[PDB]
């Protein structure tokens, strides 16, 4: 893995590590899942940890997490993120596609908010957010 | 400014994509 990919994964890990102690527990996984509006059962949480918990100590450390992310690789996370917004794959995020993502992520929206989000990101003034504008907005 | 909303979507999407990775083993 490149250090840049390891740094992205470290940031991904840190989205789950609520106490910052360098391990992801079932409760930390379930917390994030609940925040996404999922309702995981104890069984599903344990099953997801079990596959990634290489040393069987009951929690996921960063090397175990990194091994899972590396297996996935076999695009950059900001690229995959853009693809989630750009559902029809034309390289541009439209208002409808942004509405779709906000809806899927439980972000309440209004047309004006959506227009202003697009307008703020829209450097070339074409009414949509392309990848380069996307990444600049995320900086 | 709406940069915060954009950043919150990205954070959530990143979390959702890691959850999907756990689910896919
Ligand atoms: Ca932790
Ligand atoms: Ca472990
Ligand atoms: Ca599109
Ligand atoms: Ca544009």
């Amino acid at each position: 893995l490149t250090e840049e990919q390891i740094a992205e994964f470290k940031e991904a890990f840190s989205l789950f590590d609520k106490d910052g102690d360098g391990t992801i527990t079932t409760k930390e996984l379930g917390t994030v899942m609940r925040s996404l509006g999922q309702n995981p059962t104890e069984a599903e949480l344990q099953d997801m940890i079990i596959e990634v918990d290489a040393d069987g100590n009951g929690t996921i450390d960063f090397p175990e997490f990194l091994t899972m992310m590396a297996r996935k690789m076999k695009e950059e996370e900001i690229r995959e993120a853009f693809r989630v917004f750009d559902k029809d794959g034309n390289g541009y995020i439209s208002a409808a596609e942004l509405r779709h993502v906000m809806t899927n992520l439980g972000e309440k929206l209004t047309d004006e908010e959506v227009d202003e989000m697009i307008r703020e990101a829209d450097i070339d003034g074409d009414g949509q957010v392309n990848y380069e504008e996307f990444v600049q907005m995320m900086t | 400014s709406k940069k915060a909303v954009w950043h919150k979507l990205l954070s959530k999407q990143r979390k959702r994509a890691v959850v999907a990775c756990f689910r896919m083993a």
